[PDB]
RNA sequence: CGCUCAACGGAUAAAAGGUACUCUGGGGAUAACAGGCUGAUACCGCCCAAGAGUUCAUAUCGACGGCGGUGUUUGGCACC
RNA sequence: CCUCCUAAAGAGUAACGGAGGAGUACGAAGGUGCGCUCAGAACGGUCGGAAAUCGUUCAUAGAGUAUAAAGGCAAAAGCG
RNA sequence: CGAAAGCUAUUUAGGUAGCGCCUCGGACGAAUACCAUUGGGGGUAGAGCACUGUUUCGGCACCGAUGCAAACUCCGAAUACCGAUGAGUAAUAUCCGGGAGACACACGGCGGGUGCUAACGUCCGUCGUGGAGAGGGAAACAACCCAGACCGCCAGCUAAGGCCCCAAAUUCCUAGUUAAGUGGGAAACGAGGUGGGAAGGCAUAGACAGCUAGGAGGUUGGCUUAGAAGCAGCCAUCCUUUAAAGAAAGCGUAAUAGCUCACUAGUCGAGUCGGCCUGCGCGGAAGAUGUAACGG
RNA sequence: GCUGACGACCAUAGCACGAUGGCACCACCUGAUCCCUUCCCGAACUCAGAAGUGAAACAUCGUCGCGCCAAUGGUAGUGUGGUUUCGACCAUGUGAGAGUAGGUCAUCGUCAGCU
């Protein structure tokens, strides 16, 4: 239930709007995974990566090779607009699998956290 | 004899009686209506006679209507005791009256009846009292 | 079901203004509703209780005469003193 | 009729301590309180005690933000 | 522009605030006149002595 | 680490009473007598009238209630 | 010593003033990570009822918070 | 120049000590006070049942009306307090050191607890006065009002309070009220005092009062009661002749009887009747040395 | 024009009723081999997928039934000075609560996608 998830994602996110650093949110879908970068501030999207990129639209989207691939391009997008420390923001969904898969290739290819 | 079946505490402070009666100076239930002009403490023992002297006058004729209840306490100290070494009991209860208050409300019967009935509650009561008719607004 | 009324001012407005207004045997009243803006007027305390004494004039059409303009109004509410009983304020809504 | 009831607590100084628009250095208590009756925003800590103390240098300033209209005590750089 | 304020009654009994109002105004004594000029911030000190005091 | 040092800023490690056989330094800073203030209580009077009075409230008495006067009982204060 | 009122909307504020508690407990009843939401009402269901446990519908807290009360508590401070 | 009778602690309560309050020297200099604008939080006065209780009525614990609460609050000021900016005025504020005194306070307002919203009672907060302060007023009267005395003048203006005499100043002017020496003590209540105000009922188709005549029949309405006949009490209060008359507003009877009244007709002729509000008056109103409750 | 993510604000943003939406997106939905789940249960969580449906949910649209917001005027209280019969009143400054007329089926910001 989205209620829910969004009941158990409110303590990250505040505690992360506390910390006042730049946030890593994922919000993945049986059929498609977002990631996006959200300022301090929480309320501009600087860097953003999906399934929905033209690069991986036409294939096999909703897998764990998908979220693999997402958080590596949104990783290159915030090397390119110029984050380099990130809150990872699960958004209530459970550290694994998909999720994992784009915190790992994110985490990887240039960012860290 | 009037009185609250429980209270959530046994003793109340004096208090300070001072303003106009802007609730309850409209009748509503009764077409009658008795009124007090001058503040003052209403007793228990005040409301149960004025509600006997009604109650005879009507001789079941009519329906009476109470407007007030003595639910705060008064407390009152014994004799040959010295001042202080805590507060007395409840002795009796009172209840607080300000200007155009209404006291009792009838309905039902003749006006002339009703003034005479309202004439002897008055005077067992301590207030003075004038006879208001109903009005809708 | 007619009344005649005086425009009350801005400075016969506010309590002490009131107090003086009373003194001076005047009942303020506000006329609202309608499609304007209010209007605040003085009725003479006698006519005032003359015309309460009537009982349809609190259900009917009333014809408010402000020295000029004319107003079609109802009277909505009537303040009374709470112990005296004499009117102290009205209110008056514009009919369509 | 005794009734022994005379005791009492020593007083606890609670209140807010530095109001609206006043210039606060990190570390300054600000609200002294039992519960969050305020809670802390941008720029204010809490204590175990509830307590509401600067976390940085600005000037205090008091709202009421969030869904509960909770009221809020912040320090704005300024 | 300036105004002239007299003391028309004593100041010794008054309360803290008013005491310092006549001391702000100038008056040392009753029926002493003093010259100020005409702001806001006197006015309302003379608003706030007004029973005690007159303006010419 | 060891105190119900609880009279809880803890006087000593260690402590109750009688005095009409009494005594000294002070207090009207504080009691008993009287005076003073007050008037709860008390006494007296008045208002209403359920009633009693064979009938009949008011010849006489006045339930439930209300309002005064006196200083006049039992009280409160502690001003001399 | 603590909570509420007295306390006159900053703090503080007395009475032999009105009301109640304390002289503890826990190696988890603390920390962290994760997860969860109570009291009641009605309907249905073996023993089984006013009320045991099970299922359903409402239910911002009418519950709980080791303990007196005040404040607070959903990112729950409540429950695993 | 100039307090305090306050907090805290105390084998402490009429002592003492730290702080608060006074003084002197030094440091510092607007950092202090007033006022204008302006940024803040509140849960008091008021108000109200949305929580905790409590209360009345009606409908059927819940709904609709209706009140109350220090330990209730869906609400909620004025002040006060903490800050900012800005004028003018001011013998400001703060810090260090030498010397104290004081830690029995009182009355009058205002917000309260206690008491009896009793006490020249007792305990707090807060303002003024005395304490430690004369002077003028309140007859005398620390605490009330006006006002703060450096000394001297046989000068003038005023504050509170006053202007007929004691006793300084009006037997001053205008418009009204009181007949009680009210003024110059005292309430519930009672009355046909008097003035005024907003409206009403009746009236030359004769208003109110007075006087003359009538004021009736069914019927002793039914019940109850020993009795109950208009008039102990309960339930109706209907009809008829009418110009009018009540199944009666009083007196009266054991019940009847009887006398009235309301009401109608006649006489009389012009204004009259009863409620409400407001100002000033009256009774209620009795104590002890002597008028003795305007100082005279 | 619509959909999704994150925010501003926290009812004039809610509740309730009715209607529209499946090309994208979203949601249901298929299966439990694998990762991971249940003090039992693929409910939730998790994984791999599109046979089916906008039924439920979700989003948008409309209303005044409830809720919420809310005047003007008056009243209450109240600082200062004065008066008082202690209830209050006068001058000045301030000014509620309740109730009434009325208003409301939100207004915006960044990014991405289909059109």
């Amino acid at each position: 239930k989205k209620a829910a998830r969004l009941r158990r994602a409110k303590k990250t996110r505040a505690h992360i709007r506390f910390l006042g650093v730049y946030r890593l949110t994922v919000n993945r879908t049986p059929k498609h995974i977002y990631a996006q970068i959200i300022s301090p501030n929480g309320g501009e999207v600087i860097a953003q990566a999906s399934t929905l990129d033209g690069s991986l639209r036409s294939g096999a989207t909703g897998n764990a090779d998908a979220a693999t691939s997402v958080g590596q391009l949104i990783a290159e997008r915030a090397k390119a607009a110029g984050i380099t420390k990130v809150a990872f923001d699960r958004s209530g969904f459970k550290y694994h699998g998909r999720v994992k898969a784009l915190a790992e290739a994110a985490r990887e290819n240039g960012l860290e956290f | 004899m009037l009185q609250p079946k429980r209270t959530k505490f046994r003793k109340m402070h004096k208090g300070r009686n001072t303003g106009l009666a802007h609730r309850g100076s409209t009748v509503a239930f009764g077409q009658f209506g008795l009124k007090s002009l001058t503040r003052g403490r209403m007793t228990a023992r005040q409301i149960e006679a004025a509600r006997r002297t009604i109650t005879r006058k009507i001789k079941r004729g009519g329906k009476i209507w109470i407007r007030v209840f003595p639910d705060k306490p008064i407390s009152n100290k014994p004799l040959e005791v010295r001042m202080g070494k805590g507060k007395g009991p409840v002795e009796y209860w009172v209840c607080e009256i300000k200007p155009g208050k209404m006291l009792y409300e009838l309905e039902g019967i003749s006006e002339e009846l009703a003034r005479e009935a309202l004439t002897l509650a008055a005077a067992k009561l301590p207030f003075k009292t004038t006879i208001v008719k109903r009005t809708i607004m | 079901f007619a009344l005649n009324a005086v425009d009350r001012s801005a400075e016969l407005q506010g309590k002490g203004a009131s107090r003086r207004l009373r003194k001076q045997n005047l009942v303020p009243a506000i006329i609202y509703g309608g499609n304007e803006e209010p209007a605040s007027i003085s009725i003479k305390i006698n006519e005032l209780v003359k015309a309460l004494e009537f009982e349809a004039f609190f259900s009917h059409i009333l014809t408010i005469t402000v020295d000029g303009v004319e107003e079609q109004a109802v009277i909505k509410a009537l303040q009374r003193h709470p112990a005296k009983g004499f009117p102290m304020h009205a209110d008056f809504q514009r009919i369509v | 009729g005794s009734s022994r009831n005379g005791r009492d607590s020593n007083p606890k100084m609670l209140g807010v301590k530095i109001f609206g628009g006043q210039a606060i250095v990190a570390g300054n208590i600000i609200v002294r309180q039992r519960g969050t009756e305020f809670h802390a925003g941008a720029g204010v800590g809490m204590g175990r005690d509830h307590t509401l103390f600067a976390l940085n240098d600005g000037v205090v300033k008091f709202a009421t933000k969030g869904k509960f209209n909770r009221r809020y005590v912040m320090v704005e750089e300024a | 522009k300036t105004m002239k304020v007299t003391q028309l009654k004593s100041g010794a009994h008054r309360l803290k605030s008013h005491k310092a109002s006549l001391k702000g105004l100038g008056l040392r004594r009753i029926n002493h006149s003093v010259v100020v000029e005409d702001t806001p911030s006197t006015r309302g000190m003379v608003n706030r002595v007004n029973y005690l005091v007159k303006v010419e």
